[PDB]
């Protein structure tokens, strides 16, 4: 689907996605960027530690239109899938990696 | 843009098997002015983007609608013209070559080299 979100509600939803995810600095920090399927959009807000489980609530809180669509994310060609979501970044391939949304 | 020298031989829909298990919900960057060998159905298929509309760094996903085109059309004679011309294609005359580039120097990337 396109952008359901109001323009004047996207910087209000991405500062209440900002303000969700906590911020470490005593960490080594990785930024993971999320390749949106409402265009190809792009966020650039992470923290050092965290699960995949936390990039899913990082996009419900970005937009409101993704907690009603059941989505499955996906990496670019190792033609697999990214279930398992209370999985860290260690294990899955996750440092400053390509993830790639489609909605189910 | 199909080619009859690479996929000539699996027929069906403009969007089939023959390029979906890997732009499957793609949103990867295509440009108009490439061409990729991928194989799908068992043969290698090529893909020469020729027109694209909204901001030409552009972006398809064969899962979405595609405006698919299905005439394979040779184009040896643009394949030999691709390059057709270069500074690799110039030789023993750097010199005259070196001196028309600070002469065309101007039009192209510095206009305002004239203060």
């Amino acid at each position: 689907v396109l952008n359901t979100s109001s323009p004047a509600q996207q910087a209000e939803n991405e500062a209440k996605a900002s303000s969700s995810i906590l911020i470490n600095e005593a960490e080594p920090t990785t930024n993971i960027q999320i390749r949106l399927a409402d265009g190809g959009r792009l966020v650039q807000k992470f923290n050092h530690s965290h699960r995949i489980s936390d990039i899913r609530l990082f996009i419900v809180d970005a937009r409101p239109a993704m907690a009603a669509t059941s989505f499955v994310l996906m990496t670019t060609f190792p033609n697999k899938e990214l279930a398992d979501e209370n999985q860290t970044l260690k294990e899955a391939n996750l440092l400053n990696a390509v993830i790639v949304q489609r909605l189910t | 843009l199909p080619i009859d020298d690479t996929v000539e031989g699996i027929t069906g829909n403009l969007f089939e098997v023959y390029l979906k298990p890997y732009f499957l919900e793609a949103y990867r960057p295509i440009r108009k002015g490439d061409i990729f060998l991928v194989h799908g159905g068992m043969r290698a298929v090529e893909f020469k983007v020729v027109e694209t509309d909204p901001s030409p760094y552009c972006i398809v996903a064969p899962d979405t609608v595609i405006h698919c085109e299905g005439e394979p059309i040779k184009r040896e004679d643009e394949e030999e013209s691709l390059n057709e011309v270069g500074y690799d294609d110039i030789g023993g005359c750097r010199k005259q070559l070196a001196q028309i580039k600070e002469m065309v120097e101007l039009p192209l990337r510095h206009p305002a080299l004239f203060k």
